[PDB]
């Protein structure tokens, strides 16, 4: 009832609507039609607005079938539309109908009905004919609700054969508030406080003397239904759960949609706020036409789009912060009035009028609102039966004339021929409907079958610093150990700790020995250890501080210290240990070297030596003994286009990849050199005047010291980043492969963004696996953070997912996949909650699922 | 669709005299014909379902106003100063389609038609 | 959210970020 909307403000895994659920999609007369003056058209106040205050639009008056196809197109159940009453009746009064215009009207419903198109028909969409302006004051002048009604009749006789759900009027707050309160909109009296309430009054009881029309005499032999369309914005409060900010979003919410909703779909009455703030400014309801508004609708039609939330003039924020959250907005509806029954009428976004076909960012808005409505639906319990993306195709949008662009599809109104185009989000919106939710198509059904019964099980950790059991350090990581039953363990040394001086000629003997205990306590669990001998951290670079101070790895001679460093830890350890990594993601080390792009492309080709002096050192020196694996840990998120239909964002998700792995993996694995890709893009970028960055070409002898120099593929994967061709501005790395990303705030993601994604795992392995050949694979990094401190159900759930996706890459792929290592062990206060173990190491519930599945070597049938 | 006029009779010209059509479902536009013995029936006035469109002839914009009651199912013409070129047989008409029209051939159904006489 | 951008909700950004690997 009034005021159960405050109450809104103190794993969800749905793609698909309700069955029956019902798409459509919109447009208004005046922005769509054209041919303002033609056939007898009767004059509006927008066209006098127009040539007033501004300066063939998208000609749907001549190009019924050309629209008709695009509907076909989408594939939508119902097309809202509205009858230009000037069109109809030029000077509103109901003399002589002009029946040219009735013949348009009857040819529209006649099409849709043999198309199988359910019309919902929207009498007045702001169009009023200029001669009821004129001689009476439009809405202004009560005399209007007879006016109206009598069009209406007429409407009803002419259409209600084969219309079952007519909208009296589109958003009757901006008719008043922009009318008459901004000047925003025709007639544009600006200021005048008294004509805003007096109007809104009308067009309440204009619509209220429609609905009993209807209902008493049309619906016993048509049977349809009547709304009207209440448009609104949404709002939370500035200061998080601030009572009283709460209390001003209440009112905020109230001076828009409840002016109009109270009377229509609530007690009868406006909101005793709005009498109160406005005792005499507000008309007043007789307690017989308050018994004769409530109740005048059969279901909400509610409009949320971008007219209700720009321009600043539009709504009262009442110092609270603006919201774009549907899915609240329907919780309000529903606190407010009780469960209605909901139907979307008008909902969108708009883009810039440059952007042709490719508007990327209006699926994502799509998408979000979408998915909006499903939890709406699914988690609230909302009554929404159905949705109208707007709008059908590019027109002419009121004040911001043909500045912004709404429609599904692209219409260029300086051809003659105004061809309507599907526009990316058409193609999004009939994919939609013919699935009735999000594409249901990435997602294989799961796989029943196993691991190999030597698969390494693992779990990470990063660097451990120094401090047997004496050491009470390790204690309490075979405390968590023992509760896992992992098979591999993977951890990280601190390299300014072994050599604090880079020099072999001053080993921390005493660090070596800590690490030692790790690994030979381990293997009294039955655990094997991949050492880490290089993990750069964002907090910790890792260098001892005097090859930091001597240019870190822009100095070629930090990778000969890495050497020395490499040949110690061989020595000391590989007797206990068979697997190594050199450096864990040296890829993503880029950006430490942020400044000149030369610069981050030196730095890399110094820790590509690195690791082929560290690997041909132990394959010379330390494998013939100790019989062990050496390789390196590249980031390898997996990468998708953005906008799907654009081919120009496929090309731009394969360069990201080549950007990100092939800028090591192709040197050190397959050719010694970088690949092809990246070299001859970066020519194109330095040839084209963009960007004063060279990648070197490399010496004969480095292709050879680097060529070959892996003993396996370790991979470290988390997520799928979406990616965006843009030509960037620069010389860093960033610029040079020309991408931006774009977040879908729509996936399961964690607390830092992290898209739960899975199939983008096995995508990559069949990438690594084709582009590298038959190699072995381990996924040495896999994970996601968590708020959730005992039941991590996100953790649960996104490992179930991605081991059954490399289970599928195992079974049915053919991909040498070894080893998955879970990320992580343990967390930091301060970090990210990415651990199985708590900082107090508490262990989570994820463990036990794990467990599970390591137990059963996959997912057994 | 049965119409029925009622109020006819002799008036002393620059009298005034009120006829009503009384109908026997849906909403309808409400017509007034007077024909004198010999003449083509001309339009008098009409009025649209709810009343916002009134049609008059020219002959007797000022003097008769239409009117109706749609819970009685009633059509009112209210003639006042009428003059002798006022006296013809009154007929109501009842047309479906709530669009105003003038001419004959756009009623449905007819009154029997009621007497107006206007003596001096 | 800002209203009177066609990115109202900041989709679009350019920024990769670092990996799990590097927030340690």
């Amino acid at each position: 009832f009034s005021g159960d909307g405050r109450a809104i403000w103190s794993l969800f895994l749905y793609d698909t609507f309700p069955k029956n659920f019902f798409w459509g999609i919109g447009t208004g007369a005046l922005q769509v039609e054209g041919s303002w003056k033609k056939d007898g058209k009767g004059p509006s106040i927008w066209d006098h607005f127009i040539h007033t205050h501004l300066k063939g639009s998208s000609d749907s008056y001549i190009f019924l079938e050309k629209d008709l196809s695009a509907l076909d197109f989408i594939g939508v159940s119902f097309y809202q539309f509205s009858i230009s009453w000037p069109r109809l009746f030029p000077d509103g009064i109901v003399t002589v109908a002009n029946a040219k215009g009735l013949q348009y009207y009857s040819t529209l419903l006649d099409a849709l009905v043999l198309r199988n198109i359910e019309p919902i028909v929207t009498l007045y969409h702001w169009d009023l004919p200029l001669a009821l302006q004129e001689k009476y004051g439009g809405w202004k002048n009560d005399t209007i609700i007879d006016i109206f009604n009598d069009y209406a009749t007429y409407c009803f006789q002419m259409f209600g054969d084969r219309v079952k759900y007519w909208i009296t009027i589109h958003n009757p707050y901006l008719v008043a508030w922009h009318g008459y309160g901004t000047g925003m909109h025709a007639p544009g009296e600006k200021g005048n406080l008294a004509a805003v309430y007096t109007v809104g009054h009308n067009l309440i009881k204009a619509h209220s003397k429609v609905w009993h029309n209807y209902n008493t005499h049309f619906r016993p032999h048509q049977k349809g239904w009547l709304s009207i369309t209440l448009g609104s914005h949404w709002i939370e409060p500035q200061r998080s759960e601030n009572t009283m900010d709460i209390f001003k979003c209440q009112q905020s919410m109230v001076s828009v949609l409840g002016w109009f909703a109270n009377p229509i779909h609530g007690d009868g009455d406006y909101p005793e706020g709005m009498r109160k703030k406005l005792f005499s400014v507000l008309p007043i309801f007789s307690e017989a036409e308050k018994h004769e508004m409530r109740g005048t609708a059969d279901f909400f039609a509610f409009s949320f789009g971008p007219n209700n939330f720009k321009p600043l003039n539009t709504m009262a924020k009442m110092g609270q912060n603006v919201s774009l959250n549907l899915r609240e907005a329907l919780n309000w509806i529903k606190l407010e009035y009780n469960n209605p029954r909901i139907l979307i009428a008008e909902n969108g976004w708009f883009t810039d009028s440059r952007v042709k076909t490719e508007d990327t960012t209006a699926i994502y808005m799509m998408k979000n609102f979408l998915s909006q409505v499903l939890q709406a639906i699914r988690l609230d319990e909302i009554r929404v039966f159905g949705y109208t993306a707007w709008s059908l195709l590019d027109g002419f949008e009121w004040q911001d004339a043909y500045t912004i662009r709404r429609g599904l599809f692209y219409v260029d109104f300086n051809s003659k021929q105004k061809e309507r185009k599907p526009k990316s989000s058409a193609h999004y919106y009939k994919q939609i409907i013919r699935e009735n939710g999000f594409s249901l198509k990435e997602s294989t059904p799961d796989v029943q079958g196993q691991f190999p019964c030597d698969f390494s099980w693992g779990v990470t950790e990063s660097v451990l610093k120094p401090e047997c059991t004496d050491f009470v350090n390790i204690k309490k990581q075979l405390e968590m150990l023992a509760r896992m039953k992992v098979t591999h363990y993977r951890f990280a040394l601190d390299w300014a700790s072994v050599l604090p001086t880079g020099q072999l000629s001053a080993v921390n003997r005493q660090a070596l020995r800590y690490y030692r205990c790790v690994v030979s306590e381990g293997l009294k669990l039955g655990i094997s250890a991949m050492v880490t001998l290089y993990y750069p951290t964002h907090a910790h670079l890792g260098l001892p501080e005097p090859l930091l101070h001597a240019d870190g790895w822009l100095n070629p001679s930090t990778a000969e210290a890495f050497q020395a460093y490499a040949g110690l830890c061989f020595q000391e350890l590989g007797d206990l240990v068979k697997l190594w990594i050199t450096i864990n993601e040296p890829n993503r080390l880029s950006d430490i070297y942020n400044r000149s792009g030369n610069d981050t492309y030196g730095a890399a080709h110094n820790l590509l030596v690195a690791h082929a002096l560290a690997w041909r050192l132990y394959d010379r020196q330390f494998r013939p003994s100790q019989r062990g694996a050496v390789s390196l840990s590249l980031h390898a998120d997996w990468a998708e286009p953005a906008n799907p239909y654009a081919d120009s964002h496929w090309r731009a998700a394969e360069r990201f990849l080549q950007f990100e792995i092939a800028w090591f993996a192709e040197p050190l694995f397959k050719t010694g050199d970088y690949p092809a890709a990246m070299r001859e893009y970066i020519a194109s970028k330095h040839r084209r005047g963009l960007s004063s960055s060279a990648l070197p070409r490399l010496t004969e002898a480095e292709r050879r010291l680097l060529k070959g120099t892996v003993d396996f593929c370790a991979l470290n994967h988390f997520t799928t980043r979406f990616v965006m061709h843009e030509q960037l501005a620069g010389s860093r790395y960033d610029s040079d492969r020309d991408i931006q990303f774009l977040q879908d705030i729509t996936r399961l993601s964690s607390p830092t963004r992290l898209a739960v994604i899975p199939w983008g795992v096995r995508k990559l392995l069949r990438w690594v696996r084709r582009n590298y050949g038959d190699m072995d694979i381990y996924i040495t990094a896999s994970g996601i953070d968590d708020q959730a401190l005992e039941d991590d159900r996100l953790r649960k759930y996104y490992l179930g997912k991605y081991l059954q996706e490399v289970l599928k890459a195992y079974l049915i792929d053919k991909v040498r996949i070894k080893g998955y290592y879970a990320f992580k062990l343990a967390e930091e206060k301060s970090k990210p909650r990415f651990g199985f173990f708590t900082s107090d190491f508490k262990a989570k519930s994820s463990i036990q699922f794990y467990n599970k599945v390591i137990s059963s070597r996959g997912f057994p049938f | 669709v049965q119409l029925v006029e009622s109020g006819g009779g002799l008036v002393q010209a620059g009298g005034s005299l009120r006829l009503s059509c009384a109908a026997s479902f849906s909403p309808y536009v409400g017509g007034w014909f007077r024909q004198a013995p010999g003449k083509e029936r001309e339009f008098v006035a009409a009025i649209s379902w709810s009343g916002g469109t009134k049609l008059y002839a020219d002959s007797v914009k000022g003097r008769f106003t239409i009117s109706r009651d749609n819970a009685k199912n009633t059509v009112y013409l209210q003639m006042n100063t009428l003059k002798r070129e006022d006296t013809a047989v009154y007929y109501c008409a009842a047309r479906r389609i709530n669009e105003v029209l003038t001419t004959a051939p756009d009623y449905d159904f007819w009154g029997q038609g009621t007497q107006v006489t206007v003596s001096s | 959210p800002d209203v009177g951008s066609s990115d109202p909700l900041s989709m679009v950004g350019g920024s990769q970020g670092r990996s799990p690997s590097y927030e340690s």
